[PDB]
RNA sequence: UAGGGGCGAAAGACCAAUCGAACAGUCUAGUUGCUGGUUCCCUCCGAAAUGUCUAUCAGGACAGCGCGCACGCAGAGAGAAG
RNA sequence: AUACCACACACAAGGGAUCGUUUGGCUCCUGGGACGAGGAAGGGCGCAGCAGAGAGCGAUAUGUGUGGGAGCAGCAGCAAUGACCACACGUCCCCGAAUACAGCAUAGUGCUGGAGUACUCCUUGGAAUUAAGCAUAUGAGUAAAGGAAGGAAAAGAAACUAACGAGGAUUCCCGUAGUAGCGGCGAGUGAACAGGGAACAGUCCAACAGUGUAAUUCUCAAAUGAGAAGUUGUCAAAAGGAAGAAGAUGUGAAUCAGAAAGAAAAGCUGAACGAUACAGGGUGAUAGUCCCGUAGUGUCUUCUUACAUACGGUGAGUAGCUGUGCUCGGUAAUGCACAGUGAAGAGGUGGCAGUGUGCAUCUAAGACUAAAUACAACAGGAGACCGAUAGCAAAGAAGUAGGUUGACCGAAAACAGUGAAAUUGUGUGUGGACCCGAAUGGAUCGGGCCCGUCUUGAAACACGGACCAAGGAGUGCACAUACACUGCAAGUUGAGCAGAGGAAGUCUGUGAGGCGUAGUGAAGACGGAAAGCAGUGUGAGUGCGACCCGAUAGACUUGUGAACUAUA
C-alpha cells in the first residue's frame, strides 16, 4: 500500500459469496403485464385494485406528506353509512389493526368514502355492461399528489393579526 | 477524449512489463490490506492518516437519522426560493409575501448575507439564529416559529 | 417476415431436420410439378414421383430427354430414370440418379393406390376453399 | 452532513391537533361475572385438596416471628423476581389471617 | 488385529517395488519478502545504488534524483567589490 | 575432394501446418419438475436368414387396435390378402429395498422400507488462509458427514414498531449503510425502523354442545332388526359454472428463353409475373416464382376454477431467576440449550445495570394459509460465443478402448479436399562454419568470440537451449481517486417500478434516495470565504485464482488395504 487514498474496506474475503445478475429483467417484466391483463378479463366490469385509506406519514422528517395505507376502520365505515360486509362487496379494503386519534384524520376518511359511493354504477349481468360499451378503470383509486404550495401574499395590516 | 488505446498493448516485447529487472513483479512484498501501520507503514500513517489509532466520543448504541435529519438557508437566499416570474410581482407589488421553508424541506434559519429587497417579508421556521431575527426586523418583517 | 416464434430460424436446426426425417417427412422430399395439361386434368399441382410415371428432365447432363422411372431412393434422396446412364472402362453401364426437383411429370401411373391418394388430396382442398 | 443542526428545545416542539377521547369499556355483563365466579372457586378446591408447598410453609414460619426481611430475602431467591416475591407474600399473609 | 492406529527375540524395523505417521479423493488454482519466463515498428526525454524509521539486514514505507500535463516568469552549478 | 561435408534451385519421397467447411459444444431466456412391494433405479443373460460392437426388444423377444400409405440400403427372398411410420394397449427371463421379512395402525382394507437430493428446511462441525511471527480473532456457522419433503420449500396475520399531527400479516425489489456499533478498538467485521414499489386474504382448536333421553361414526341384515366404537365425551351444513390457458393438425400466390463458356447455371443477358407471404432450409456455382416452408386463415383435444349454522378474554415444569457452555452487530446479555430453583391470573415490551411511580403499545407457552421469490436432470427458442492441440472428458460402437488388490482413474481418431516446415534421394551449380563492408578472368583483402538471463563485472572452466510446426503469460467486477472529453447548472441523476409499442432495442410517466448549495466542537450548543451532479475512457491503490508456473506441509470423510510382509 502506497499513496495517499481513503484507508481500503473491500468487503470481497468471503469465497462462500454469491452473485445476482438481471439478465431476466425485461422479460419478468413482460410476464407480470400478461397477467395483470388476464386477470382483468376474469373479472371484466370490476377495477383490478380496491379503494385504500389515506393516512400521515410517520416521523419528524415527513410528517407534512400524505400517503396510501392498508385499509379503513370499522368507525370510518360506520360513519359513512355501511357495514363492513357490503364495503367488501364493493371493494373497499379493511384493516381492524388501525386506531384513530383525531378528528381531521377520520374526516378526511369519511369523504374519501362518500365520494367513492357516489362514483359507482351497478349493473344486473355481465352481458348488460358488455352491451353498453363500458371501459374498465386501470391503475390505483384517487391516489394523493402532495405538490408544493404557492406564495401567498398580505396586506400590512393583517401582519399584526395573523402571522401566515 | 471517449476512447484511448491502454498502456500493456505497447509493452509487447520488452521484457518485464514496467516492473524493474532487479526488483521484479512478486505477489505481495509490503503484506496483505492495510496492515502493518504500526511497524513498517508508519510513515505512511504518520504522514497521511495520523487520526487513525484511537478511540473517540460519546457512544449511543442505536440512532435514528429521521429524528436527527435537518438543512439550512441564509437570509440572503430567502427570496430565491420564489420562482423569477413571482419574485419580479412581489418587487413591485403593495402585499406582502409569506414564506414557509417547511415547503421547501428547510427547517433553520441562519443570518448569512443581507436580503435581496428591503421590502417586509413574513418568515415561518422551526429555528432561528439571533442574527437572522435582527435583520428580518430591521426591515419590518416577522419570524414566526412553528413546528 | 416470420412472427411466430414456435418455429426455428437456425441453419443447424433447419440442417438437421431435413437429413433425419422419416416416415411422411420422408415422402415430401420426393415430390415433383406436374406439367400444365395434367394441371386441368386433375386437381393437384404436385405429387411424390414413383415407379412407372414418365417425366422429362428439365436440368443437368441429361437435359431433354424423357423416360419411365425405375427406382427411388429413398436413403439418398434420387431417382433413376431409363435410358440415363454413364459407361465404365469395363463398358458396363450404371444408371445415374437424378434429385427429384430437376423432373417434371408428363404421365402419371395409376396403378394400386393412387386414384384413392389423388382424390384425399382433392377433397381435402375443397372442404377449406368453398368455406 | 446534514445531521444535529437543531437544539433539543425545538426538536420537542407539536402541532395542535384535536384529539378523540378514549371508549371506556367498564360495563361487565351478567355472563361474563359467573364465568369469573367459576375461575375464582375452582382455585379454591385445589389449595383445599392439595395444601401448601415446601417453601410456602418455611415462608409462612418467618411471618409468624416477625422475621420479615428474612423472608423478603428468602422469597426474592426462590422466584427470581422483587414483583413476584411482593406478590407471593402479601397473598400468604392474607391466607393466615 | 487398520492409520496418531496395528504389529515388533527392538533395527524407528514392517503394514501391496511407498513408512521418524499408508493409500484414494476433496477442501485447493493452499501460501511464497525466493528461482525461471513474460510475444510488433519508428520518434523524443532520461535515472539510482544515498538519508530517517522498521523482529530490520536477499523485503517495505517516507524523503531525494526521471517523465507527462503545465498556471505563470527576470533569472544564473562563473567571476569581481565590500 | 572424382565420391566426404555445407548451401541454393528443379523433380521425387516424409510429415500433417494453413485456408475453405461443420446433423457438435457453451452461455442466456422460457416451459417442465412426471419413480418404487401393481417389485423401482442399477447390474447380468438371451432374441436377426446370413449378425461381433452399439441401438431396439423379453421365451408373444416386429402381437392387437386406430390414422395413414410404397417400398424393405448389401445378397437372397418378401409386399394393396399392406412394405414402412406415428400414436396408445397387450406381453415383460434372472439378481437387486429383495421380503414365505421387520416394525406399526384399524371394525376391516392396510402403511412404511429403497432410488433421487441443483434449489428449501433440521442437526453436526474443520483446516489450509489473513493478521507480513502467533496463541483471542479471521476464513465460517463455510467445506465434509448425517436426517427429511415438494414442485417449489420455509415464513406468515403482532406477548410488533414508534414517540410522529404516527403507523399496521408474511415474502421479494430500490434504499437507510460500509452507517449505529462489535473488535490483541489490530487485521477485519456489521444490522433495524422510515421513505418509493411488486403482490395482496385471512381464519381454526382448547377453555365452552340439545339432558322431556348420544341427537354421532361404522358393519350385517332388512324394509325395519341385530352387533362394534363411544359418557375418561361423539356430534357446529350446499349443489352449482362459464370463462381462462396450453398444445396438436389442415390449407396456403406467382417463369420462361438465349450467344459465349462450363462436368453441371440458379450466374450473366432480354422479356415477363406474385406480395397481408423478400424469415430460414434444400436443389450439380450466388433462386420471391423448381422442392419444404413463411404471412394470412381454418378445425379439434386436454387442463384450471366457483354459495350456509354455536362462541372469547387464565394454553405451566411454561415464562422468569442463579450458575454454566455455545452464539449474535446486540454492547453491565441478541438468541438457543443443560442442571438447580420455579410464578401470577393477570402478564409482556419501550437497543444503557438497579429500585420506585404515572404514561404508551401489545397478549407468549396450541394450529392452518394463496399470490408476488429460488434452482438440476428433461424439452423448446435465441446469440457482436468456440470452430477439431479449440468448444463439455467425449462432433464416430465416450465415461468407450484400456488400467488399480481395492477405493477409484481414463485417451486418441472430422472431409477417401488443399498439402507448409523439420528431414531424405537424384540432377545441376557454388563453396570448405557463418555474418557485415568492397571487388576480380583469377589467387581474396578489412572488421567481427554465443545467444537469452541474474550481476560491480560474462566469450567464459556460471546456468537454460539437438531440430521444425502449432498452443503459450497484466484480465474481469466492487469502492474511493487525479486527469482528458460531454450535457445541464444552485442544482443534478437510465433507483426500482408503471403506461405505449408484432419488442431482451426504443419512447413517455410516476417517484424515493444520495451527494451539493457554509462551517466549529467529545457533546450540550453555536454559526461568518471558495460549483456541483451524472457519464464515456486512460494512468494508479486495495480485496477476490488477480501477470504465468512451482513447495515440504495442515485438515476432513458412514471411502479402501494383512494376495507382499509382522504377530496370535
Amino acid at each position: 500500500m502506497r499513496g495517499n487514498q481513503m484507508l481500503p474496506n473491500n468487503h470481497f474475503n468471503k469465497g462462500s459469496m454469491k452473485f445476482k445478475n438481471w439478465f431476466n429483467q425485461p422479460m419478468r417484466a413482460l410476464k407480470r403485464k400478461e397477467v395483470r391483463e388476464q386477470k382483468s378479463k376474469i373479472c371484466y366490469p370490476n377495477p383490478l385494485k380496491k379503494l385504500r385509506p389515506v393516512v400521515r406519514c410517520c416521523s419528524m422528517r415527513y410528517n407534512k406528506k400524505v400517503r396510501l395505507g392498508r385499509g379503513f376502520t370499522k368507525m370510518e365505515i360506520e360513519k359513512a353509512g355501511m357495514d363492513i360486509k357490503y364495503a367488501i362487496s364493493v371493494g373497499i379494503a379493511v384493516d381492524l389493526r388501525r386506531k384513530n386519534k383525531n378528528e381531521e384524520g377520520l374526516e378526511e376518511n369519511v369523504k374519501r368514502l362518500m365520494d367513492y359511493k357516489n362514483k359507482l354504477k351497478f349493473f344486473t349481468t355481465v352481458r348488460e355492461a358488455r352491451d353498453n360499451k363500458i371501459e374498465q378503470y386501470k391503475g390505483e383509486i384517487m391516489k394523493p399528489v402532495n405538490i408544493i404550495p404557492e406564495v401567498k401574499g398580505i396586506k400590512v395590516e393583517e401582519i399584526a393579526t395573523i402571522y401566515g | 477524449m471517449f476512447n484511448k488505446k491502454s498502456k500493456s498493448r505497447k509493452l509487447r516485447g520488452h521484457v518485464s512489463h514496467g516492473y524493474g529487472r532487479v526488483g521484479k513483479h512478486r505477489k505481495h512484498p509490503a503484506g496483505r490490506g492495510k496492515s502493518g501501520g504500526l511497524k513498517h507503514l508508519r510513515s505512511l500513517f504518520q504522514r497521511y492518516h495520523p487520526d487513525h489509532f484511537r478511540k473517540l466520543g460519546i457512544v449511543m448504541f442505536h440512532r435514528n437519522k429521521n429524528a436527527d435529519f435537518t438543512r439550512t438557508v441564509n437570509v440572503s437566499n430567502l427570496w430565491g426560493l420564489m420562482k423569477l416570474e413571482e419574485q419580479m410581482k412581489f418587487k413591485s407589488s403593495a402585499e406582502v409575501p409569506v414564506v414557509d421553508c417547511r415547503n421547501y424541506g428547510y427547517l433553520k434559519v441562519l443570518g448569512g448575507g443581507d436580503l435581496s429587497v428591503k421590502k417586509p417579508i413574513v418568515v415561518i421556521a422551526r429555528q432561528f439564529t439571533k442574527d437572522a431575527e435582527e435583520k428580518i426586523n430591521a426591515v419590518g418583517g416577522k419570524c414566526v416559529v412553528a413546528a | 417476415m416470420k412472427f411466430n416464434k414456435n418455429v426455428t430460424a437456425s441453419r443447424r436446426k433447419n440442417r438437421k431436420a431435413h437429413f433425419t426425417s422419416i416416415g411422411l417427412e420422408r415422402t415430401k422430399l420426393m415430390n415433383a410439378p406436374l406439367s400444365k395439361d395434367l394441371k386441368e386434368e386433375y386437381g393437384i399441382k404436385r405429387i411424390a414421383v414413383r415407379p412407372g410415371d414418365m417425366v422429362k428432365v428439365v436440368s443437368g447432363e441429361f437435359k431433354k430427354k424423357e423416360g419411365v422411372v425405375m427406382k427411388v431412393n429413398r436413403h439418398d434422396i434420387k431417382i433413376e430414370v431409363e435410358g440415363c446412364f454413364v459407361q465404365k472402362e469395363d463398358g458396363k453401364k450404371i444408371n445415374k440418379g437424378i434429385h427429384p426437383s430437376n423432373l417434371r411429370i408428363i404421365k402419371l401411373s395409376m396403378e394400386k393406390d393412387r386414384a384413392e391418394i389423388i382424390n384425399k388430396k382433392v377433397e381435402a382442398m375443397k372442404s377449406e376453399v368453398k368455406a | 452532513m446534514k445531521i444535529n443542526k437543531l437544539n433539543n428545545a425545538s426538536k420537542a416542539l407539536s402541532y395542535p391537533v384535536k384529539k378523540l377521547a378514549k371508549t371506556e369499556k367498564a360495563p361487565l355483563t351478567e355472563k361474563q361475572q359467573r364465568s369469573k365466579e367459576l375461575k375464582k372457586f375452582a382455585m379454591s378446591i385445589a389449595r383445599e385438596v392439595g395444601g401448601l408447598a415446601p417453601y410456602e410453609l418455611r415462608a409462612t414460619e418467618l411471618l409468624r416471628r416477625d422475621e420479615d426481611k428474612r423472608c423478603k430475602k428468602f422469597m426474592k431467591k426462590r422466584l427470581g423476581s422483587l414483583k413476584m416475591a411482593k406478590k407471593k407474600i402479601e397473598l400468604l399473609a392474607e391466607e393466615m389471617r
